């Protein structure tokens, strides 16, 4: 597609030292700071049962697909105005073909 | 004899546009090298630098402070507190050698003001004409606050800063940036989720989270939360005393007059015992590399 497809062990660290502290992937996963991950893709914005959303990322109503999501971890108070994810963003694109190729496998 | 007076004297030739451009290089440095500290940057060890130097005034003799650039002297540069900063140094010296005309102390708190713009925090006014001062000048170990102590502490020490209540607050909800490192400090493990995000959940999760004294690998004693956040004992006194838990839930309630709060006092300690000149141009205020597209 338009995003290539990196390294998904290099993903690894990258999700454990930057979403991690406020994100699980794996099945039925608590929500922390943030959402469980699991089931993110194929799926819409602000739909995970149990946890309290923004207006702004539920009235979006993206489907999350990997270019999108590309879009979202670059800059995310850009792509979503009003979203609380406090979030710096990945700015070099090999960071983000890793990133989203891990999280292709670690949520089905 | 009265105290030493420093006057601000800017560098031959220079205005806006030269510091913007010192600016712009600590910046996409800092958005290169993100691999630093287990990804969190070297954008909160650089805050730390810009206080720590600015952090050994005395307003009684006026010896200390930002304006002689002392810290790349061995005495202040070794000093146990310190532990660290080395690496904040290391960061700035390669844009120190593109930009020699820049006084040390000009450049180690215009790094922590380029810091916290980047990390989305506040937009913090800038004043050049720091200049270096002879080795003599340099401070003696033991101006920088512990952390294993109490409010009263906090309170008499800040004094000497000369910083009120109000001040010391906003100043401390920069400990929502980066961690403690057992290596250095003794003490382990971060303030927030968002350590290179500049927020005010320092605040918020000094009062919503369930917090217990514990002791770590050095000894030390902090207070830890399930879900894996720390304190020090001078930051928990926050919530202890009256005065400060009020100002607290404040900033816990409104990001803005934190935001507002935090960059005055963060001005004013970066400014800390220099006399700027009536001549002297009015406070810089630098765009930021999302403002110029990047
Ligand atoms: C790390 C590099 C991170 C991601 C990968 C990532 C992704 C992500 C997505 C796709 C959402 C949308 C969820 C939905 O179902 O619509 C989302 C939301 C929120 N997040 Zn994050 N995110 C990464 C990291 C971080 C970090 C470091 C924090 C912790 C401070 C954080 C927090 C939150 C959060 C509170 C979210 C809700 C947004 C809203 O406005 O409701 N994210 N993320
Ligand atoms: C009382 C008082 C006080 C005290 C005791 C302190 C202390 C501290 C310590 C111990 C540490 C750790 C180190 C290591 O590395 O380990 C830190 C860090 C710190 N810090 Zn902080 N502080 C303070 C104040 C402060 C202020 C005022 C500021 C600014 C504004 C700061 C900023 C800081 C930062 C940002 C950090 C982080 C860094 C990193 O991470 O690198 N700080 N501290």
């Amino acid at each position: 597609t338009e995003f290539k497809a990196g390294s998904a062990k290099k993903g690894a660290t990258l999700f454990k030292t930057r979403c991690l502290q406020c994100h699980t992937v794996e099945k039925g996963g608590p929500h922390k700071v943030g959402p469980n991950l699991h089931g993110i893709f194929g799926r819409h914005s602000g739909q995970a049962e149990g946890y309290s959303y923004t207006d702004a990322n539920i009235k979006k109503n993206v489907l999350w697909d990997e270019n999108n999501m590309s879009e979202y971890l670059t800059n995310p108070k850009k792509y979503i105005p009003g979203t609380k994810m406090a979030w710096g963003g990945l700015k070099k694109e090999k960071d983000r073909n890793d990133l989203i190729t891990y999280l292709k496998k670690a949520c089905e | 004899t009265t105290p030493l007076v420093h006057v601000a004297s800017v560098e031959k030739g220079r205005s806006y546009e030269d510091f913007q451009k010192v600016y712009n290089a600590i910046a996409l440095k800092l958005r290169e090298d993100d691999e630093y500290d287990n990804y969190i940057g070297y954008g909160p060890v650089l805050v730390r630098l810009a206080w720590h130097t600015s952090g050994t005034w005395d307003k009684h003799d006026n010896t200390g402070g930002s304006y002689g650039g002392t810290y790349r002297f061995k005495k202040e540069f070794n000093d146990p507190s310190n532990a660290g900063l080395q690496n904040g140094f290391k960061f700035l010296e390669p844009i120190h050698k593109e930009f020699p005309w820049i006084s040390s102390g000009d450049l180690f708190s215009l790094g922590g003001v380029t810091a916290v713009q980047e990390m989305q925090g506040p937009k913090i006014p800038w004043r050049c004409g720091r200049v270096d001062t002879p080795e003599d000048t340099t401070p003696d170990n033991g101006r920088l606050p512990d952390a294993d102590k109490d409010a009263d502490y906090v309170r008499t020490f800040f004094q000497r800063l000369n910083m009120n209540d109000r001040e010391v607050v906003a100043l401390m909800g920069a400990h929502a940036l980066g961690k403690t490192h057992l290596k250095n400090s003794g003490y382990e493990g971060p303030w927030g989720a968002a350590n290179n995000v500049f927020t005010n959940e320092f605040y918020l999760n000094l009062l919503n989270e369930d917090w217990k004294l514990e002791k770590n690998d050095a000894n030390n004693e902090q207070w830890d939360s399930k879900s894996g956040y720390m304190m020090l004992p001078t930051d928990y006194s926050l919530i202890q005393d009256p005065k400060y838990l009020s100002i607290v839930k404040e900033y816990a309630n409104d990001q803005d007059k934190f935001f507002k709060d935090f960059s005055k006092a963060f001005e004013k300690l970066l400014e800390n015992g220099i006399t700027f000149p009536k001549d002297a141009p009015s406070p810089f205020i630098f765009k930021t590399l999302e403002e110029q597209g990047l």
